[PDB]
């Protein structure tokens, strides 16, 4: 399937902290509710 | 709150044990009315509130925590934080779901929703009796009263804990494989069975402290006393102080695994009534009147 498709799938890791940047900007507090939510769990999951 | 340095006044007369003499020098400071209007303004600030007593006024109780907040844990409504301190101050075991709706007579969803909201950030971390008649439960922290080492105890380590007991007490006043044959059964008792004679007197505590599993095992003389009652009132006489004599019933179905074989030596008299073996009736045979005759359904 090389039809200029194959080769311009991924760019270099220049400008993709970037885009990591980006997203841990904006969906941050999903990402901070779900690992809080997970240390809710390991907290309350202890006792019986 | 921020009104005025008496908020840390009130830490500093809250930091150590106090009682009415605190505010006795609370009120001794300065001029009366002025520290009886400000401290019924800091009152009024999410502090402790008094107690109704033969004496004039207490503190409630010790501590400086001061954690209600009374707008933000996910929403704001002026019922949750009081629900809270309603549960603060339950007691030893806790508070009913029966209780709380029979003060403030409110509804019972609001108290579901109240369960929900403050489980969403745990403060509703329940301790479970043994029985459950009206749900004795959500209390504040760390589980404490439990009414449980032996009522909690269901059931197989406390069946092998009676198990060993039993082995250990007859293999303490009673010597260990003279219950197996009759050939010469403990050789004229105990040597002459006079002052020898002896028992355990806190030993089988000793033998419980041999070896645990460490969990409930740590008994301090009461569960053993519980387990004595539990044993002296089936196969155990005891006579009065700790002499337990655990015979009658502990040779017979003790050496009948290995010990009682096949081929013995004499035929047993009829109806032995300290017996329980051997009694098997049919097949299918049930025809006349063999042993199909106890209590009949009157």
């Amino acid at each position: 399937v090389d039809d200029e498709e194959l080769n311009a799938h991924l760019l270099n890791e220049e400008a993709s902290k970037l885009k990591e940047r980006i997203w841990i900007g904006l969906n941050a507090d999903f990402l901070l509710e779900q690992e809080s939510k997970r240390l809710k769990q390991e907290a309350d999951i202890a006792t019986g | 709150l921020s009104d005025n340095a008496k908020t840390l006044h009130s830490q500093m007369m809250s930091k150590g044990i106090g009682a009415l003499f605190t505010q006795q020098e609370l009120q001794k400071q300065m001029g009366i009315g002025s520290l009886t209007d400000l401290m019924s303004i800091v009152q009024e600030l999410l502090d402790k509130n008094l107690i109704k007593l033969v004496k004039q006024n207490d503190e409630l109780k010790f501590q400086g925590v001061l954690e209600s907040e009374a707008q933000k844990k996910a929403t704001m409504s002026a019922e949750e934080a009081l629900v809270y301190s309603y549960i603060e101050a339950s007691g030893r075991e806790g508070i009913w779901s029966k209780t709380i709706k029979a003060r403030t007579n409110l509804h019972q969803h609001v108290v579901l929703k109240c369960l929900k909201s403050l489980e969403s950030q745990r403060y509703v971390k329940s301790v479970k009796s043994v029985k459950f008649p009206t749900r004795k439960i959500y209390m504040l922290y760390s589980l404490q009263p439990s009414v449980f080492t032996d009522g909690e105890l269901d059931i197989e380590f406390i069946n092998s804990l009676l198990t060993i007991v039993w082995r250990f007490i007859s293999e303490n006043t009673f010597p260990n494989g003279f219950k197996n044959f009759e050939n010469g059964p403990k050789k004229n008792v105990f040597y002459a069975p006079n002052v020898k004679n002896y028992s355990t007197t806190q030993e089988i505590l000793e033998f419980i402290t041999a070896a645990q599993v460490a969990n409930v095992e740590l008994t301090p003389s009461n569960i053993r006393s519980l387990c004595e009652v539990l044993v002296y009132d089936d196969k155990l006489e005891k006579v009065t102080h700790d002499c337990y004599r655990v015979t009658l019933e502990s040779i017979l179905q003790m050496n009948q695994g290995e010990g009682e074989p096949e081929a013995g030596n004499k035929a047993l008299e009829d109806e032995e009534e300290f017996s329980i073996f051997n009694y098997f009736k049919m097949f299918p045979a049930s025809k006349h009147d063999k042993e199909v005759v106890y209590f009949d359904e009157w």
